[PDB]
RNA sequence: CUUGAGUCUCGUAGAGGGGGGUAGAAUUCCAGGUGUAGCGGUGAAAUGCGUAGAGAUCUGGAGGAAUACCGGUGGCGAAGGCGGCCCCCUGGACGAAGACUGACGCUCAGGUGCGAAAGCGUGGGGAGCAAACAGGAUUAGAUACCCUGGUAGUCCACGCCGUAAACGAUGUCGACUUGGAGGUUGUGCCCUUGAGGCGUGGCUUCCGGAGCUAACGCGUUAAGUCGACCGCCUGGGGAGUACGGCCGCAAGGUUAAAACUCAAAUGAAUUGACGGGGGC
């Protein structure tokens, strides 16, 4: 999974403060970071189906978090999906 | 029984040959926890340490050599 | 940058060749910004079973904290060197700076 | 014809036979007798009496090598280990140790299918 | 099948699971089996075990006692091993080979 | 808004998964030392093997497949499944104390993926094992069971297949309702401290209460008391068959009838009977 340094940096970046680890923004950011990292793993271990089940789970929960955000306030949703390069 | 809990060791060294020899028979096979009274966690640690020691030729696999 | 326990045996006929290899490997792992927390030369010991029709191999232990790259080329050298008959690289969550039971008897 | 005075007896105790062979301590064999070669066949080929008969017939062909000190290594849990052991013990031999050395694998090869009888 | 063929096969299987898969220190002595006789029905079987330790009843008694107490374990092993219908009830007996 | 659901922090256990190395037994084979007439096999036998020297025995080498002991009325996984050791990449679960988000939840037709074994396509590998087959027997008969051989296959890579008594024959999620005895894995506090005592979570095994059930049984991991959604059933046979569609290289899978026929088919438990049984 993600290293402590990566998560700390992502929380500090997308969060409100240092300990804003619960906001939808930081959750989506952590999920997309781990997904982008796991792409390299699955590029070569293409028949590791259990890890791929975990990856699909995190993709799905990122999708529903993004949907909740888009339903809450579309401005922050668009700003996020453009800061991460998603929903395209 | 449960000697390792009294020791409190986090892990069992495969380098502790003196200790490991008390958990293998003359045949050289591991002794079940059913008779040594070893906790299951420490029995797993024993199995792993003994297999590692066998690899490094610190303990014999069988008695036939 | 993980901790490794590296234990390897040397052909007894190259027993005095050992300190050279020892210091060479320590220099390699330290020049790679990797510390060394322990180094014990158990020396010649009698095997529990033959290895290539042989006994009396030279055991030596090391405890390192290093990146994975230096560790993998180190085990590569282990493979392609023939004075070493059998090596073993394991991981450790912490750093061990103590006395191995093969030196407390000494 | 020579003198070794310290040999080892391999007892291959099959479920259909029993092969006793005395050998030099370095694997060089001296002689051998079989429960089959002792004038036994069928069931009797694998009976303890025939096993001790074979043990004695083999002892009678190595006595000229001059041994009365033996370690024995048995293989196969066939009927005819007890028999040959007590036989060669009653043949004036001194057995220092008896050792089970049947080859047990660590899940090596798949065994043949069970007989439906 | 015929009781004597099943008898031979079950002798093989009992000898095997008796040499290897036992842990009772009461057992030992290179315990062999001379044979096993069973009824026309395969429901019951009598094994004729032959011990090695000195023939003094203090030990062969303990051996047969341990065998009769482990009969359930040996029966389970036999039933998974030898592929027959009913897993016969086992009865152990000292075969007095010395007469 | 924080109680559901999530995020972060520190840890713990694990045959969870993918890749790459490596070790030690054993089978087989090849080459030698020793050593001679049997070995192998069966309820008995022969086919088979050996005087070119087998089998047995020691040493050496090659190769493939699987990992004794540990091993567990254990553990992990959504299920199928997962078992030497080591490294690399990686998934989930759980606990302690907080911090954060603020219903972001549950279920799910169609859809997508995974999915034992056998099987299929292409190439490689091939020790053991072994459908088919070839013999040897047995038998009224043997095209079976038993024996000697033995190809596909079992193994690997990449695709296909998508079915199992794929089972706990028990859909997923949440709440509530007497107990007792264990296993396993965390954890808090206290005692002179290891030891021990008092707690408190997760998973799991076995008795059993009320209640339920046709009964057997289930029984805080419900088959109890309720709620949410989905799948499915409507006498036996015909038949999971025909036809049509969809899928597949094929084998076939999936969806799924009707005519006709019969008055039953079925589940659980009860009393006996039949042994060419067993005890007293
Ligand atoms: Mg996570
Ligand atoms: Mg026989
Ligand atoms: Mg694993
Ligand atoms: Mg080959
Ligand atoms: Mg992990
Ligand atoms: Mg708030
Ligand atoms: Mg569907
Ligand atoms: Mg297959
Ligand atoms: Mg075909
Ligand atoms: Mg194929
Ligand atoms: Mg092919
Ligand atoms: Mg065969
Ligand atoms: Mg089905
Ligand atoms: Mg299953
Ligand atoms: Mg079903
Ligand atoms: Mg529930
Ligand atoms: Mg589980
Ligand atoms: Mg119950
Ligand atoms: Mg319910
Ligand atoms: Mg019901
Ligand atoms: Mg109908
Ligand atoms: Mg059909
Ligand atoms: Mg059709």
């Amino acid at each position: 999974s993600l290293s402590t340094e990566a998560t700390a940096k992502i929380v500090s970046e997308f969060g409100r403060d240092a300990n804003d680890t619960g906001s939808t923004e930081v959750q989506v950011a952590l999920l997309t970071a781990q997904i982008n990292h796991l792409q390299g793993h699955f590029a070569e271990h293409k028949k590791d189906h259990h890890s791929r089940r975990g990856l699909l789970r995190m993709v799905s929960q990122r999708r529903k978090l993004l949907d909740y955000l888009k339903r809450k306030d579309v401005a922050r949703y668009t700003q996020l999906i453009e800061r991460l390069g998603l929903r395209r | 029984f449960c000697r390792f809990t009294a020791e409190g060791v986090q892990e069992i060294d495969y380098k502790d040959i003196a200790t490991l020899k008390n958990y293998i028979t003359e045949s050289g096979k591991i002794v079940p926890s059913r008779i040594t009274g070893t906790r299951a966690k420490y029995q797993r640690q024993l199995a792993r340490a003994i297999k590692r020691a066998r690899y490094l030729s610190l303990l014999p696999y069988t008695d036939r050599h | 940058m993980r901790h490794y326990e590296i234990v390897f045996m040397v052909h007894p006929d190259q027993s005095e060749q050992v300190p050279g290899m020892i210091e060479r490997y320590t220099a390699a792992i330290t020049g790679a910004e990797g510390k060394i927390h322990r180094l014990e030369d158990w020396g010649r010991r009698q095997l529990a079973y033959p290895i290539n029709k042989l006994h009396k191999a030279h055991y030596v232990l090391m405890n390192v904290e290093a990146p994975q790259e230096v560790i993998d080329e180190l085990e590569t050298t282990f493979r392609f060197n023939d004075a070493v008959i059998r090596s073993m690289v394991m991981r450790t969550k912490h750093a061990v700076t103590e006395a191995s039971p093969m030196v407390k008897a000494k | 014809r020579k003198q070794v005075s310290d040999g080892v007896a391999h007892i291959h105790a099959s479920f259909n036979n029993t092969i006793v062979t005395i050998t030099d301590r370095q694997g060089n064999a001296l002689g051998w007798a079989t429960a089959g070669g002792s004038g036994f066949r069928g069931s009797r080929k694998s009976t303890p009496f025939a096993a001790q008969v074979a043990a004695e017939r083999c002892a009678d062909a190595v006595k000229e090598y001059g041994i009365k000190n033996l370690e024995v290594m048995v293989k196969g849990p066939g009927p005819g280990r007890e028999s040959t052991i007590r036989a060669l013990n009653a043949a004036g031999f001194r057995i220092t140790n008896i050792t089970d050395v049947t080859p047990i694998p660590h899940n090596g090869c798949r065994p043949p299918k069970k007989r439906r009888v | 099948g015929r009781p004597q063929r099943v008898a031979q096969e079950m002798q093989k299987e009992i000898a095997l699971i008796l040499q290897r898969e036992i842990k009772d220190p009461r057992l030992g002595m290179m315990t062999t089996v001379s044979g096993v006789e069973m009824s026309r029905d395969l429901a019951y079987a009598k094994v004729y075990v032959t011990f090695l330790n000195d023939k003094d009843e203090d030990a062969v008694k303990a051996g047969i006692k341990a065998l009769q107490e482990a009969s359930g374990f040996i029966r389970s092993l036999l039933g998974k091993a030898m592929r027959l219908r009913i897993v016969p009830e086992l009865t152990f007996f000292y075969d007095n080979s010395l007469v």
